[PDB]
């Protein structure tokens, strides 16, 4: 049985535990290609089910995702409960190495769910986004305001009846919003932001803006300060909202890949990988070994690129302005290889449904060998010159520290999670794309996640990625770069150019789109900045019915107020430098 | 019946085959040679499924689902591995000889063969040998021929010969060298040849008119519309690209036209793309023609109309119900005139009275195929109401259908039905001034003048019922033919009487009403059909008004000093000299039209109205069904200087500017509400389509496919800034892809058929409740009137027989599908298909005048000595001259008129 | 279907020849001597059957010429791997019930019997490797394993 086969996961012990606790008629098991047990729960039992899952002997400790779905236009809902809308909750048990998706059905008139924030504190921003884009209210939310769109926005854009395209520009509304920006500070009240006890008459409220662009993007933080100390802060995000999920409903399965590239714009093929894996699950495609090795090599090259930018920008944020020049030279060596292979630098859009766009060009191994010879001396030089400097250490060690429990309750993944001692990397826990055939280690911290431990963990991750790249260079399999499946999009170009049935398949795949049979698929990968996941719902058409992108930077930015409370503003900017986020990842 | 497909239970009709039953259930089985309207023949072998004897059977056997009845307790599997392998092998065998042609093939993106190649999963070629090749034929100006792409599915010949009764298309050769086409190069002679471009699943037969300005299906902007070229009211999907009307596709209406159009509707759309159309309001100031915008045109027209002492309005059967009503409201009911002549108005109102007061049910176009005997009186149906002629051919094949049903043959086994029937057919009797295209299947044809055809109808009615008035002076041979018709009509379970206004005779319609009444009095399930002239002839008849002669009298006497002519060239309904003199006498002529007509030279103001592609409205077809047509595209999207509005919008704004000195562009639903409030006989046009607030789960209905391309480049040469999406306040459709076109959406107006995996016209299967039936949530369009409880009295005005007077030549109308309709004859592709102008003569009359075939003779009508070449008509009765109605220079009002000094030029 | 020397001691009845893997047919038997190449004989038979197709239904009309071309290639030693598997698949998919009439099952009976009994002669015509494509300069091919 292939890994993409539709399964109900009734053999999962969590299904038997839920049946013993709540009864057989309390929930409905849905068969998916998500790889996880999908369980439809009544709305009135959601908090009970969540508490039961949190109190299991090997408990579900992290709320991985929480979002909504407009099911009104979905025609293939066989075996599913009646629902105009739905809200899903993806929960992860690291100790079990398992996960469960809970789905709550909602009628159009009764669009309210109990809040999940008492069980999982990252449900705050997840429910705010679900309210913003779908109009689903969450009862008991401390402050349920829009998080992506401005507060004076009409409608909920992820609803199926909301038009996707840009509306006509108007200078009058730009003038009005400029006036709101001008008198935003004059009419600032802490109550609408969730802040309290401000203006005591000792705290000040200070807004941060687009004044420190360290390649992360534009966003705002309003800080409540007792003198120099942060007593509370909320981040203002949505300034980088691109409507990428709505675009997922707007593009074909093939023509959405460039948009996947720009979700986390320092990641490239890393961003492409979960989307094409989830589409290949929908299509029932198993890629050959050469495709797996090529995709792993591209992912690790882009992981090294992103880590180089992250480490150098952290060093620049601390104050040492020199290593960014050399690290971008190393990024140019990576770009030499990536340009030669894919034809592009930052957004290659090179992965395909069923494979990659072209075969490897002749001479790729020379460029890979040159980069693998160039990198280690440069990395050691950066370590000795900057990361072992005691001023940088005094600026970063012990700054914005959190443990394993705080990382689990906020959905922190990647190096921030592993610096707390939790050994959870997707490439080892849930292997994908042939990562199990590579010899590499997962660096973990001592139990405490500071700025410094996160940065050094990413340095060790860079070294491990260099090891994986060495293995990719030494053992690259001979074979096809595209699968021999009819839904491989596009087909191999030479057969398209001389064979009529292949030309027909190409013609219909690039124009109307490949038809993905109606299913739900999920793919989780270890991205550059944490765990990135694609959750795709196909309604049997050539476009996605729903494209949900879970990004780790959203969770990290939500964790910011809990970790930085009681610190200084300098600690905050160092913390932002050490998070490894981009605003495109946060806002999608 | 109960079937089990892949272990799932389904309830189906046992009289259906497994292919149409499984397609009606939403299951996907690839198929080529089967069509819902043509039956099953089992040729292509694509539709293989695995049938098991019972539930406890694992072996099974491969069967053709189209040839297998969907009987009770039938166990089949579609997703069986051997069935999937065989279906892929059938696609592969078709692919061995198929040309590498998809980029340069007009079927691409709309091709059933492409869809089934992808559906079977065949994408790898292992055949390595040569491909067979064919030369192409020239098939005329409408259909392009490319025999390389043929998969030998036999759909074309089955449709063209067995369905449409065409004679000049066939299959030649044998084995893998079978050829589909004409026996030699020439134009396809069938009036329904254009349906080949949708019947053929490949790109062999393609739309040449679309091929000139070709674009793919995903790039089209579609709207549900009604064909404007005659009164039948076939549902169409016009598709536009880059501001020009590109194609007319068939829009499935299970009540009216189902799968098929006629060639006039399919190819006569070219007048929309004419470059001489008015695009802006133009005011004639002396010898100058200045261009106005909408507001100042309204202000100037309103000022001049306010200064006038009496304003009259002249409507047209070309215009919609809303436009004619808006003109009637602008000028007043007592000042409103229908644009047709007095005799045409009398015939149209008599046909209307027979339809909605005769007590006899009038069938829809699909229902015509279920009648057991047909009498056509006077109306050359193939040239005037062509789709009715196609339906009549199906009703004629009903006898073979009944004979095969007596022998327990399934209704989809079409070859067995045709073999059992042989040449047997239901009785058909056609009367005309000459031969018709229905003479090949008619049991009898009566070639006679219109008075003699009416007398034959009156005699048939009298022999059916003695209370009907008798006819004196019937010859014994004609009496024997009358008796043959009488026993054929009396023995029929469902007789159908077809007539219309195109014969130019009131007595023909009266005789048809008498025959229908006599059949109704005997307890028969009789139906009556009236063929009108134009798309909204019945709507103009229901609205009523004075004739064009009265309007010209008002203009000539000086009682009216302002005339507003709506969508009427005025020369088809009255003599051109009288019209020109009356319009020159009037100090204000305003012409609201979308075509450059001859009366615009003397017009003081010309309002650039919208054609059907750029407008919304309602039209009433020949059976009284109100149907809404929706705007296809915004004419101002590319050319921002284009001020081309709906006629009702122009006239409503003119009325508002005349009354309150303020402009009011209004909304379509407001005008429809005004129509149904003021005219109760048109109250059913409210329910022809839902209003503009209708939504499918909150979203509008999309006009263009979801893969519509070039949004940020199609207007980039004009400006790199993308314009605002055109807003549609009038209807529930949006001028974008951001809308709903799901086959399961609860609606009746479908702009185009597309489903995932079905890009061809076969997606209409997904849009239907059952395949070949109706649309899933009802066919659009409602009937204005029900059958009345009581009928009319017998018409006692039996005319005298035709007598040839010396020196006077009675004009016999000859209609042409390509040429008689005004707008379609303006289409450039129709000029090659148009017959050359002529005059038909009896051999005795031509010998008396000393002329041969081809000699040019001259005649004077209303002081216009015009010269035409003579051709000899064998079937025309002496004392008559055959003239082609509706052509250039020959108005349709000349039918039934008389000619003087007809002599050799 | 072809039969061997071991089937010569079989009564000429419908039932006896039917269970031997053949048909009684017209009962006018044809003897094939050792000097006759089986591939050329089946090529002659399939050429007759393909050109006598009435052209109504796809498997016979478009699959018998494919078998003809494969047998012609095997005759001159131009066969490629997968040709015999293609012939066997054509025999399976042109059997009874798959085509509109019984012309094509009769057409594929001698082909399948000759492959069953004389497979060494059909394998001897496979000399060249499989090549359905030519190289296109600038496009690297997808090398399937
Ligand atoms: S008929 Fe269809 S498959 Fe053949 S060339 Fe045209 S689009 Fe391609
Ligand atoms: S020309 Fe078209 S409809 Fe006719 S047999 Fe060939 S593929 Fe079928
Ligand atoms: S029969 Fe009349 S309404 Fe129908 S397609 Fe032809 S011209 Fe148009
Ligand atoms: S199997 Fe029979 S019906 Fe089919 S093409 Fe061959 S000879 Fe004709
Ligand atoms: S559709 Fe049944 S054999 Fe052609
Ligand atoms: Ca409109």
């Amino acid at each position: 049985e292939p890994a993409w086969q539709t399964r109900d996961h009734l053999d999962d012990p969590v299904i038997g535990e839920l049946r013993n606790r709540f009864g057989p008629d309390a929930f409905t098991v849905q068969a998916t290609r998500t790889g996880v047990p999908v369980v439809w729960i009544k709305r009135e039992q959601l908090l009970e089910v969540g508490d039961f899952l949190k109190k299991l002997p090997k408990p579900y400790v992290m709320l991985f995702d929480l979002h909504g779905m407009d099911e009104r236009l979905r025609t293939h809902r066989e075996g599913l409960p009646a629902a105009d809308f739905s809200v899903f909750y993806h929960l992860i048990s690291i100790d079990r190495n398992r996960d469960i998706m809970l789905k709550v059905a909602l009628a159009e008139n009764d669009l309210h769910v109990p809040t999940f924030t008492k069980l999982f504190p990252n449900a705050n921003w997840y429910e705010r986004e679900t309210w913003d884009l779908f109009g689903i209210t969450f009862d008991g939310h401390p402050n349920l305001r829009r998080i992506m769109m401005p507060q004076t926005w009409k409608g909920h854009p992820l609803r199926k009846d909301y038009p996707a395209r840009a509306t006509e520009f108007s200078p009058f509304e730009l003038t009005k919003a400029k006036q709101d920006l001008e008198m935003e500070a004059l009419t600032f009240k802490p109550e609408e932001w969730g802040m309290k006890r401000g203006t005591n008459e000792d705290f000040m409220f200070l807004n941060l803006g687009p004044n420190h662009p360290s390649a992360h993007g534009a966003f705002r933080i309003v800080l409540q300060l007792d003198g120099e100390e942060i007593v509370d802060c909320v981040p203002d995000i949505g300034y980088h909202h691109r409507g990428a999920e709505k675009m997922g409903e707007r593009q074909s399965w093939h023509s959405y890949i460039p948009y996947t590239d720009r979700i986390e714009y320092l990641g490239g093929c890393v961003n492409e990988m979960p989307y094409v894996l989830a589409v290949e699950k929908l299509a029932g495609i198993t890629v050959p070994d050469r495709v797996n090795v090529i995709r792993v090599m591209l992912s690790e090259l882009f992981r090294i690129n992103s880590h180089l930018l992250y480490i150098s920008t952290f060093i620049q944020d601390v104050g040492a302005m020199t290593p960014v020049f050399f690290a971008f030279t190393d990024r140019q060596k990576i770009y030499d290889l990536v340009e030669a292979i894919t034809g592009f630098r930052m957004h290659p859009a090179w992965f395909r449904i069923g494979g990659v766009a072209h075969d490897l060009p002749r001479g790729w191994d020379r460029l890979l060998r040159e980069f693998l010879d160039w990198m280690p001396k440069r990395l050691a030089s950066y370590e000795k010159a900057a990361l072992q400097n005691t001023i940088l250490k005094g600026r970063s060690q012990g700054v914005a520290a959190y443990g394993a429990k705080e990382a689990l309750e906020w959905g922190t993944t990647g190096a921030g999670l592993r610096a707390t001692g939790i050994d959870f990397d997707v490439r080892k826990a849930r292997p994908y794309s042939g990562y199990e055939n590579f010899d590499f280690e997962i660096p973990v911290g001592g139990g405490v996640s500071d700025c410094y431990t996160r940065v050094m963990l990413k340095v060790e991750e860079l070294r491990q990625s260099l090891r994986i790249l060495e293995q990719c260079l030494n053992n690259m399999p001979e074979g096809p770069f595209k699968a021999d499946h009819p839904l491989t999009t596009p087909p191999p170009k030479e057969r398209t150019l001389q064979h009529i049935e292949t030309l027909i398949t190409h013609f219909l795949q690039v124009s109307w789109g490949p038809v993905m049979p109606a299913n739900e698929s999920f793919q989780m990968i270890e991205a550059t900045k944490g765990i990135n996941s694609y959750y795709l719902t196909s309604d049997g058409s050539t476009m996605s019915y729903r494209t949900r992108v879970r990004t780790p930077s959203f969770a990290h930015l939500q964790q910011i107020p809990a970790a930085i409370r009681g610190s200084l503003v300098s600690d905050l900017i160092v913390y932002l430098g050490s998070i490894d986020f981009v605003m495109s990842d946060v806002d999608r | 019946a109960t079937i089990h497909v892949d272990g799932k239970e389904y309830e189906v009709n046992g009289a259906d085959n497994l292919l149409e039953a499984c397609l009606s259930l939403g299951l996907d089985i690839p198929y080529f040679c089967w069509h819902p309207a043509l039956g099953s023949v089992g040729a292509c072998r694509q539709c293989a499924v695995k049938q098991y004897q019972n539930a406890e059977d694992t072996r099974g056997r491969l069967v053709m689902s189209c040839m297998t009845p969907a009987s009770d307790g039938t166990f089949i599997s579609i997703d069986d591995e051997e069935a999937k392998q065989f279906r892929e092998s059938v696609v592969e065998w078709l692919m061995t000889n198929h040309p590498h042609d998809c980029p340069v093939c007009e079927e691409g993106g709309n091709c059933h063969l492409q869809d089934m190649t992808v559906m079977t999963g065949h994408s790898f070629r292992r055949y390595r040998f040569t491909k067979r090749t064919h030369r192409n034929q020239d098939l005329g100006p409408f259909i392009s021929h490319e025999m390389n792409r043929c998969i030998a599915c036999y759909r074309c010949v089955r449709y063209y010969k067995d369905y449409a009764d065409g004679t000049d298309l066939g299959v030649y050769g044998a084995h893998d060298n079978v050829y589909f086409g004409r026996p030699e190069d020439g134009t396809l002679e069938s009036e329904f040849s254009g349906n080949l471009v949708e019947i053929c699943p490949t790109g062999v037969f393609t739309d040449k008119t679309h091929s000139e300005r070709y674009n793919r299906k995903w790039d089209m902007q579609f709207a549900p519309s009604i064909c404007q070229q005659c009164s039948i009211g076939c549902n169409i999907s016009p598709g536009e690209r880059y501001g020009e009307l590109r194609r007319i596709e068939n829009r499935y209406n299970g009540t009216v036209n189902h799968y098929f159009l006629c060639d006039r509707g399919r190819f006569g759309y070219g007048y929309v793309n004419l470059k001489d159309r008015p695009r802006q309001p133009v005011q004639r100031r002396g010898d100058d023609f200045i261009t106005l915008n909408a507001e100042q045109a309204m202000q100037g027209a309103a000022d001049i109309l306010r200064q006038s002492k009496k304003v009259i309005g002249i409507g047209s059967p070309r215009a919609s119900v809303e436009s004619n009503f808006a003109l009637r409201e602008l000028v007043g009911e007592e000042n409103f005139y229908t644009g047709i002549a007095h005799g045409e108005q009398e015939r149209l109102q008599l046909a209307l009275k027979v339809l909605r007061e005769g007590g006899i049910y009038t069938p829809a176009l699909r229902e015509i195929e279920s009648y057991d005997a047909v009498l056509v009186l006077g109306e050359d149906v193939t040239q005037t109401g062509a789709r009715v002629a196609l339906a009549v051919r199906q009703a004629v094949k009903g006898k073979a259908r009944e004979m095969a049903a007596a022998q327990k043959v399934a209704d989809w086994q079409i070859a067995a039905i045709l073999n059992i029937g042989q040449r047997a057919k239901h009785p058909l009797f056609v009367t005309n001034v000459d031969d018709t295209r229905l003479d090949d299947i008619a049991a009898w044809t009566y070639r006679a003048p219109v008075e003699d055809q009416a007398r034959l109808g009156f005699a048939i009615a009298h022999a059916l019922d003695n209370s009907a008035p008798a006819v004196d002076g019937i010859e014994p041979e004609l009496q024997s033919k009358i008796d043959v018709i009488v026993q054929a009509l009396a023995g029929a379970k469902k007789p159908l009487i077809i007539s219309g206004t195109n014969a130019g005779s009131l007595e023909v319609i009266q005789a048809a009403a008498n025959v229908a009444k006599a059949l109704k009095g005997r307890g028969a399930d009789v139906g009556i059909t009236m063929i009108a002239r134009s798309v909204n002839s019945m709507g103009l008849g229901i609205m009523g008004g004075g004739s064009l002669e009265e309007a010209l009298t008002e203009l000539e006497t000086g009682r009216a000093d302002a005339v507003v002519v709506l969508e009427n060239d005025l020369h088809r309904h009255a003599s051109a000299i009288r019209v020109n003199a009356a319009l020159a006498k009037a100090p204000l002529v305003m012409v609201v039209d979308h075509q450059r007509t001859a009366i615009m030279e003397n017009a003081h103001l010309v309002l650039s109205a919208a054609s059907f592609a750029e407008s919304d409205g309602t039209v009433i077809n020949n059976e009284g069904r109100a149907q809404r047509f929706f705007q296809v595209y915004d004419p101002a999207y590319y050319d921002s200087k284009t001020v081309m509005l709906e006629s009702w919008r122009w006239l409503h704004s003119l009325h508002s500017t005349l009354l309150s000195r303020e402009v009011d562009w209004t909304q379509l639903d407001h005008v429809i509400d005004a129509v149904v409030a003021k005219i109760p006989e048109l109250a059913g046009i409210k329910d022809a389509a839902p209003d503009a607030t209708f939504r499918i789960r909150g979203q509008k209905l999309a006009r263009e496919p979801h893969r519509y391309s070039g949004r940020t480049a199609m207007r980039a040469n004009i400006s790199v800034h993308e314009p605002r999406q055109p807003q549609d306040i009038d209807t529930m459709f949006t001028f974008s892809m951001e809308g709903n076109n799901q086959p399961t959406a609860h609606r009746s107006q479908v702009p185009f058929a597309w489903a995932p995996g079905w890009n061809s016209p076969q997606a209409w299967n997904k849009f239907q409740d059952e395949v070949g039936g109706k649309l899933r949530f009802g066919d659009p369009g409602v009937r204005l009137f029900e059958t009345s409880e009581n009928g009319l009295d017998y018409f006692t005005s039996v005319p005298a027989r035709f007598q040839p007077q010396d020196g006077k030549w009675r004009i016999a109308p000859y209609y042409h599908l390509f040429g008689s309709d005004e707008l379609s004859q303006r289409a450039p592709v129709f000029q090659s298909r148009m017959p050359q102008p002529y005059i038909k003569l009896n051999p005795a009359d031509a010998a008396k005048l000393g002329v041969n075939a081809g000699t040019r003779v001259s005649f004077s009508y209303d002081g216009n000595t015009v010269t035409l070449p003579v051709e000899i008509a064998e079937g025309l009765t002496a004392g008559q001259v055959g003239l082609p109605m509706g052509m250039s220079g020959i108005a349709p009002v000349l039918a039934g008129a008389h000619l003087e000094d007809l002599k050799e030029a | 279907d072809f039969l061997t020397e071991a089937h010569l001691d079989l009564p000429m009845e419908f039932e006896s020849i039917g269970k031997a893997g053949s048909r009684l047919g017209t009962a006018l038997a044809m003897a094939v001597d050792h000097e006759i190449n089986m591939v050329s004989l089946v090529r002659n038979l399939e050429e007759f059957f393909a050109r006598e197709s009435c052209g109504w239904c796809t498997p016979c009309r478009d699959g018998l010429p494919w078998s003809v071309k494969i047998l012609r290639a095997l005759e001159r030693g131009e066969g490629q791997p997968g040709d015999i598997e293609t012939l066997e698949q054509l025999c399976r998919f042109l059997g009874p019930g798959k085509t509109f009439c019984a012309h094509a099952p009769g057409a594929v009976e001698p082909l399948q019997s000759a492959i069953k009994y004389f497979r060494e002669e059909f394998e001897a015509g496979i000399k060249q490797p499989f090549s359905n494509t030519h190289l296109i300069n600038g496009i690297q091919p997808n090398l399937l394993k």
